[PDB]
Order: structure tokens, then sequence, then C-alpha cells
RNA sequence: AAACUGCGAAUGGCUCAUUAAAUCAGUUAUCGUUUAUUUGAUAGUACCUUACUACAUGGAUAACCGUGGUAAUUCUAGAGCU
RNA sequence: UCAUAAUAACUUCUCGAAUCGCACGGCCUUGCGCCGGCGAUGGUUCAUUCAAAUUUCUGCCCUAUCAACUUUCGACGGCUGGGUAUUGGCCAGCCGUGGUGACAACGGGUAACGGAGGGUUAGGGCUCGACCCCGGAGAAGGAGCCUGAGAAACGGCUACUACA
């Protein structure tokens, strides 16, 4: 056929839409830019690699002088 | 302690018990003039409200 | 055998190496806790006592204070207790701890000064430590600078200057959080 | 079980909260409160679910963030609150209210309501004695504890609640006469006068109702709600809970169709 | 029942809360309020038996005079055996009906209950009965009236 | 950031080995018990302790600086602050 | 013998608030003076909700080349106690000798989790159901236990056996 259905949202302010939009319709309209992260697995394997850890964890290398 | 010094801390205290006594008066007198300046600060809103 | 000794009154320790036994022989069948005499340590050591806090055998398993052996033996330890840290409340897990009766088998001793003497240890009583916080409680500031009840205690407390890395303005003032 | 479920499966639910089968495989599962799981009115299915104003899970519990809508004129923080029958909910920026009440289908449906009338409820108390100190007291429907109450009123009666002080302003009895909304079972929906009452010895009793169109049906006491002896003191619904049979069912949706259009 | 006497036993049996030794003397109409024997009634057209009213015995498992409450159930049977000490054995028999060859077969079920020393019952003897709570592994029911014999 | 403290981790997900009045189903009961959480009501310290301060009590510990042991683990010792 | 009230006493014995943050007001003897509004983290008892454990009645495949079974060291019931969140032969003492069965007890087989239900049709039936819904049990095989309202828990601990 040559009809179409959709749905339509209007909202009263832009900063209005801006709060209560979805993220991902926004990077669909192209609004504002999408966020850059790593894989899910990555985010998953830091995550549970750093419960090994204790106290300090941002850095680390404190025990490699241990050996001499 | 790191901040002062043993030096500090023996004037510290070793300090005249008169002089706590004109430390605390000074610091209440200019606590009253201070609290007089907001109530004269209160006076101001009181003229606000005698102008509207 | 290696020893860690410590000052409490100025804050500062160091680590010594000694490697000849019959120095070593009076510190045998002593428990931890116990007073010793420093004198054939050497000629530094003289009119120095220390007391016995601790140590560590060559394989790295802690003594226990109240058990009476020269080997090991297997504990449960639960939680609460000194060479045990519980994962989980409640949780009681099996270890293997040492006897508190000093012997030849351990590889360091950690042990404090109690008294000072006449001479002076070139590399352990020649320097001091800073504290890095004071008191942090309206009762303990107010006993420590020795006030009274009533002296607006707020102006009276420890300030450290603080900077930013490299911004290039002053740096400001940081306080102690009185609690009370 | 090793203790009590925190999860409710779907397809398990009840079935006048008109839950389609697809699309997910869980239901809201409404938090313990003051009414009973099996028959209750979950906020988040009256507001998505009916009033169509939130589109999906999301945002609904963004909805009540602000505070807007209120139940009894007390505001209530969690999503999944179990509301039920009688319950008055308000909000003051559209300016309507909505009280939670059966059809004559037997499933909760928006019934708009006077601002002003709107501002006052009425419960069945459970059992009436006297507590620490020898004051007595009694318990609604709605988990509405009043203490000092009217010595004549007894247990099975029903009492109106101001909402905004706690005090007992009116009441009704429970006798031949009355008239009564029936609140479980099969019969959901229809309105009687209170015919007669036979009374068992040993408990669960039946008690005889009579329609508008001269039918008949009798219900437990446990199911029988109460609310007036004659000219209902709350607005019924369209229809006022008759039950028509479908015969004439089926003749008025052409009826009224073709008057229509 | 017959009882030849209340006290033949190592303890010393009596009413729990009901004081017995009272140094003032006050005649009263209640059961168990004045000092004297206590006793109600349970209900359910029930009537309490006169020899409870004047009886000595002490019983913690009698529905009069004792502690025990008549809720739930109420049971018929056939009585088969009242040879063992406070206690009884009741039959009580159906019909189950089988659909595929529609007609029934008849079954039976037995079932333990405790009589009190108000009544005495033999061999042959109509009796209701009523549930109650756990008296034993499995006694769950007490007499409550005994019909007459045909 | 980290860490102390509070809560959850007994919900979910998988499987059908054992089990023949055992599990289970419909129908009753708790006047024979426990119950996080949510919701609604609800507590004149009579004197102790004239007084201990009520305009408000008292000691540790984490994080942390710095020094170690074992080839080995989400293993840990002793020293100094809050 | 209920809810509740009253009297004579007791207790390694509880609770009756020494907590935290964002908004800025009123009086007068004008002193760091007094009073005063909404919310987080609690707390004794009652009511309610999610429940849980026990508990009344009836209903499960084939087999007699399974006909009597149960009480050594509880098997049926009575009494006095201990223990459990509570009843109860659940346990400890004393005293009686009981309880089920041809109306199929007891035992042996099951390539047996139970139910809602699937397949096949004149009607009556035969067969399947581990498996999307409800209930029960288990985490290689046995036992024991901490924390916690809730566990005899295994993405919690201890010990043995077999693997590793
Ligand atoms: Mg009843
Ligand atoms: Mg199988
Ligand atoms: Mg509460
Ligand atoms: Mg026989
Ligand atoms: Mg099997
Ligand atoms: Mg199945
Ligand atoms: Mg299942
Ligand atoms: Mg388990
Ligand atoms: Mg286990
Ligand atoms: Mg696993
Ligand atoms: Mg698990």
């Amino acid at each position: 056929g040559g009809k179409t259905t959709g749905f339509a949202l209007i909202y009263d302010s832009p900063e209005a839409l801006k709060k209560f939009e979805p993220r991902y319709r926004l990077v669909r309209a192209g609004l504002a830019a999408k966020v850059e992260k790593a894989s899910r697995q990555q985010r998953k394997q830091r995550k549970n690699r750093l419960k090994t850890l204790r106290g300090t964890a941002k850095v680390k290398g404190a025990k490699a002088k241990k050996e001499k | 302690i790191v901040g002062a010094s043993l030096e500090v801390i023996k004037e510290r205290r070793s300090m005249r018990p008169e002089a706590r006594n004109a430390a605390r008066l000074a610091a209440i007198k200019e606590s009253k003039e201070k609290k007089a300046a907001a109530q004269a600060a209160k006076k101001a809103e009181k003229a606000k409200n005698a102008a509207a | 055998m290696k020893l860690n000794i410590s000052h409490p009154a100025n804050g500062s320790q160091k680590l010594i190496e000694v490697e000849d036994e019959r120095k070593l022989r009076h510190f045998y069948d002593k428990r931890m806790g116990a007073e010793v005499a420093g004198d054939p340590l050497g000629p530094e050591w003289k009119g120095y006592i220390l007391r016995i806090t601790g140590g560590n055998d060559k394989q790295g398993f802690p003594m226990k204070q109240g058990v009476i052996a020269p080997n090991r033996v297997r504990l449960l330890l639960s939680e609460g207790h000194s060479c045990y840290r519980p994962r989980r409340d409640g949780e009681r897990k099996r270890k293997s701890v040492r006897g508190c009766i000093v012997g030849p088998d351990l590889s360091v001793l950690a042990l404090s000064i109690v008294k000072q003497g006449e001479q002076d240890i070139p590399g352990l009583t020649d320097v001091v430590h800073p504290k890095r916080l004071g008191p942090k409680r309206a009762t303990k500031i107010r006993r420590f600078f020795s006030l009274s009840k009533d002296d607006d205690v707020r102006k009276y407390v420890i300030r450290r200057e603080v900077q930013p890395k490299g911004e290039g303005k002053k740096p400001y003032t940081k306080a102690p959080r009185i609690q009370r | 079980a090793r203790g009590p479920k925190k999860h409710q499966k779907r397809l398990s639910a009840p079935s006048h909260w008109l839950l389609d089968k697809l699309s997910g495989a869980y239901a809201p599962r409404p938090s313990t409160g003051p009414h009973k799981l099996r028959d209750c009115m979950p906020l988040i299915v009256f507001v998505r679910n009916r009033l169509k104003y939130a589109l999906n899970y999301r945002e609904t519990k963004a909805i009540m963030m602000q505070r807007l809508v209120k139940v009894d004129g007390k505001v209530r923080t969690d999503i999944t609150y179990p509301a039920g029958f009688m319950d008055v909910i308000t909000i003051e920026k559209t300016g309507e209210n909505f009280r939670l009440i059966y059809d004559t289908k037997g499933r909760f449906t928006v019934h708009r309501i006077t601002d002003e009338e709107a501002k006052y409820k009425l419960g069945k108390v459970k059992r009436v004695q006297l507590g620490r100190g020898g004051v007595p007291f009694l318990v609604t429907h709605d988990a509405r504890t009043i203490r000092y109450p009217d010595p004549l009123i007894k247990v099975n009666d029903t009492v109106k609640i101001d909402l905004e002080t706690g005090k007992i302003t009116d009441f009704i009895k429970f006798d031949t006469g009355a008239l009564a909304m029936i609140t479980g079972g099969r019969n959901m929906g229809r309105v009687g006068v209170i015919t007669h009452r036979e009374r068992h010895d040993g408990g669960f009793g039946i008690v005889h109702l009579k329609d508008a169109l001269d039918n008949t049906f009798a219900t437990r006491e446990s199911n029988v709600f109460v609310i007036g002896s004659e000219k209902p003191w709350i607005s019924l619904p369209k229809g006022k809970g008759v039950k028509l049979t479908i015969a004439e069912e089926r003749d008025q949706r052409r009826a009224r169709a073709l008057a229509a259009a | 029942a017959t009882e030849l006497t209340v006290q033949s036993e190592r303890a010393f049996l009596k009413q729990p809360h009901i004081f017995l030794n009272s140094k003032v003397k006050v005649k009263s109409t209640r059961p168990g309020k004045g000092g004297r024997r206590w006793y109600k009634d349970v209900g359910l057209g029930f009537k309490t038996p006169k020899t409870a009213i004047e009886g000595h015995y002490i019983d913690k498992k009698c529905p009069f005079t004792g502690m025990v409450s008549i809720r739930g159930r109420i049971l018929t049977g056939r009585v088969v055996s009242t040879k063992m000490h406070r206690t009884i054995i009741i039959r009580r028999e159906y019909l189950h009906y089988i659909p595929k060859y529609n007609r029934y077969e008849k079954r039976h079920k037995n079932l333990a209950a405790h009589v009190s020393p108000a009544f005495r019952v033999e061999e042959g003897d109509m009796v209701v009965v009523g549930q109650c709570r756990p008296l034993s592994k499995t006694v769950r029911f007490n007499v409550l009236r005994v019909l007459p014999r045909t």
C-alpha cells in the first residue's frame, strides 16, 4: 500500500525533551553524541579481575619491587 | 604534630591564663557587633516592608 | 635471622641482619612478650632492654600467642582472632599457625625498645617521623590543648595548608571535622 | 522452601489484571501492604495499562518520583504498591479523582468522581474490643485502626471515614433492608438489598440478596460490602451492577450502535 | 465409668489454677470462681453430663473439667474395641464409586478416640466424635454423646 | 578513589537420583506456633545518683606513611595515627 | 484460664532517642537569650501484608511362586518430667498389653517425581505425562555447623570415602 502509520511525540520545551527522552532515540535524532565505551566482556573481566587487589587499586605497582 | 612544631605546641600549651579570657572577650565582642550588623540588615528588610 | 627493631617513642623502625649464632643464643626458650637484655648483641646495645613482640618462620607462617609448641599446629580460626580475616560473617576456616615459643626454626624476629640507653644507634634513634594527623573529637581536642568547658574550641584546631598541582593559584587550608 | 518468595511468574497473575500472555515473561509482583495479594490493583498496572499515560516500565518509576499523585491523601513512594477496593487516588495537577471499584464483569475500571465528595471513604470493621489500657478500638478493611469508638458499633458493620482527621463521623449497621455489593467470589459487580439472614452454628453462614430486576442470589458474609440502606452514599458506575444476561447485552450493543449510526 | 479411687498414682492430681485451701469461706454458684469444682459447656447443642458435675475424677483430656476444647469436624462410626484404658477404636464405613463400571463398592477406615470417665461405653453403642488438638501420636478426636442402644 | 558501617546474597536458574499412604490433588484447621519488610495507631525515667556533664559520656580500630618473610593463594606479621 | 484490670515480690535482663542533612523565621529583660516548620537512619505493644512449619477427610501401576505383620534398642495407650517457636512416645523414668489384616495388611518389581494436562474417538474406554504452569527433593556419596527474621545452604565452612 501507499499509507504508513507511526507514533508522534510533541514536547513543551527543549529542556523537557532532553530531560525525558531516551538516550538511544537522542542518538537517533543526532542532537547529542554517543558515548564511547569498551565491550561488556572486557568491562566484566576488568571488574571481577580487580577484586583480587586490596586498597588503592588505581595504582598497584608497589608489589613489583618486592622481588629485588 | 606535623602541622606545628615542638616549640609551637610548647608556647600554645603554656599560654597565659588571662590571655585566654581576653581572647574570649574579644571574640564575643566582635560577634556582638557582627550580629548587630545582621540585625541592622533585618532593619533594612523592615524598611523594605514599610516601603512595600 | 633478620631483626625488626622499633622505637615507639620516636616512631622509628629499622631492620638489621644477624648471621652469628652465639649472639642469638640467649633469645632461645623465651616467650613472645617477654623481657630480654640487649647487652650481648653488641657494644652499641649496652644499657638496652628489649621486649619480644613477634616473629615469622622461614616458610612464612605467623606466630600465635597462647599456644606452647615449637612446631606448627592446625586451628579453626574464627572471627576476631589475630591471624584470620573472614570473607563472610561468622565464617571459620582451618589454618596452620606456629606456637609462641621462640626457636631456631624462625626466620625473622620483631621486637621493640622499652628503655632508652646511654648510647645511640646510628640509624634508628636519630630521626623522628611526623604524625600524619591530629585529634578529631571535641573532647579529645579540649583535653589535649587543656581548655575549659566554654572556650570556643572551634578556633583552636590544627590546620594544614594544601595546594593544587600546577594551576598557579594560592593554596588553601583544611580542617579536622569536629564531630562532637 | 527455605523462606518466602519474592518473584511472581507471569501466566499465574490474577485474571482481572488483564495482562497479555505475550510480550514478556514476568509480572509486576505487587509489594506487601494493606491489601490482599490475590485481589489488589497495583499502581503501575493502573497507571500504565488503563490510563495509558506511560508507554513502558522505564518512565513509570520516573512518574511517581515527582510525588504528584497520592492515595488516601498520603503519598506513597513504591511503584508496586497494592491498592484495593474503595481506595481513592488523587491527582491535584490534572484535577480529577479516581476510586478503584469493581465493574459488572469483575475487573477494575476507571470511574470519574467529583472532587468535593471524593474526600471520604467507608470500610467494614473486622473485630471490636478494648486494647492496652482499656481503650476500645476497631480495624477496617484498609488497615485503619481507630480508638474510642461508638459503643453501639459492632462487628461486620461499616463505618464512614473522613480520611483527613480519622474521626468516626457516621456508620451503617449490618441488617436486613441494607444495600450491599459483593466483593469476593464469582458474583462480581452485583448490587442488592439484604432480604434475610439465616445462620448455621459452626461457621460459614450464607446470606440471600435480591437484585433490582427481581433476581435472587446468595453469597457468603465475608463477600458482602454494604454501602448504604437506601440511596447509596457513593456513586455507582454505569449499569448500576445489575448483570443483564447475554441476551440483553447483545440486544443493547446493536441497539445503541444503530441509534448512534 | 468405674473408678475405685481418684488418687492412686505417684503424683498428686489437681486442676490447674483452682485454689482449694482458702482461709475465708464464701459460697458461690460459679464453678471455678468460688473455689469448688470447675466445669463449662462446650457448645454445639451438647449438654454437660450430670455425672461430671458431682464427680471427683481428674482428667486433662476430658472435654469437661479439662483444658481441651472441641472444634473442627464431627464424625460418626461403629465402636469395635473398648477394652483398653481411656481410649477407644471406632470403625467408619462408606461407599466408593467406580465410574467405569457404574456401580459402587464398600470401604471402611479405623479411628482412635479418647473416652471420658463421665460416660460408660460398651460394645455395640452409637457414638459421636469431634475434632480436637493432638492428644497422642494417633489420637485426635473426643467423644461427645452416646446414643441409646437399639 | 579507598575503607568502616547498613542491606541483599535463603530470590532466580538447572535436573528428576531416591521415593508406592511417601510426594501430590480437592476440601478443613492453627482457642497448638514463628514471622524480615510495608502500612496504621502507641511509652511524663515518680526515685536512684544533693550530685556524677546534660548546652550533650568514654577507650580501640579501617583507610594511611614506612619496614619484612614464603617458588606458590582473594595467605599475613610486627611498628605509628584517627 | 479470652481481650483487659487489680494485689504481694523478683531479675548477671530489655526499651523509654548523647544519630544525620537541605530550606531562615518569630518574641525581648538584647544575652552567643528564648521559642518555632517539612524529611533519612530507629524504637515497646497491638492490627495488617508476604508467608512458613504442623494438621482433618477421600483418591495412586503390576505381583499371593509375598498371608500374617509390629514390640533387640517404643511397638498401642496411661501418668510425671526434659527438649522444641508450640501440640505430640520427640526424648527420660513408672505402670497396663496393646495396634494393622482376605473389605488384600506386610514384602518384592517399577526401564515410578506428583498434578494441571498430550495422543486416539458414536458412546463407554486405552495409552503417555523428564520437559514452558503449581507443589516436593538434590548439587560426586554421608554427617556436623557459624552468621542471619529466615539455611541443616554447597557460585558458605569442617571431616571421611573415590577421583583430581
Ligand atoms: Mg471460627
Ligand atoms: Mg528416570
Ligand atoms: Mg512499623
Ligand atoms: Mg484383631
Ligand atoms: Mg526414578
Ligand atoms: Mg511434570
Ligand atoms: Mg518446579
Ligand atoms: Mg540446600
Ligand atoms: Mg549441604
Ligand atoms: Mg557451581
Ligand atoms: Mg545457590
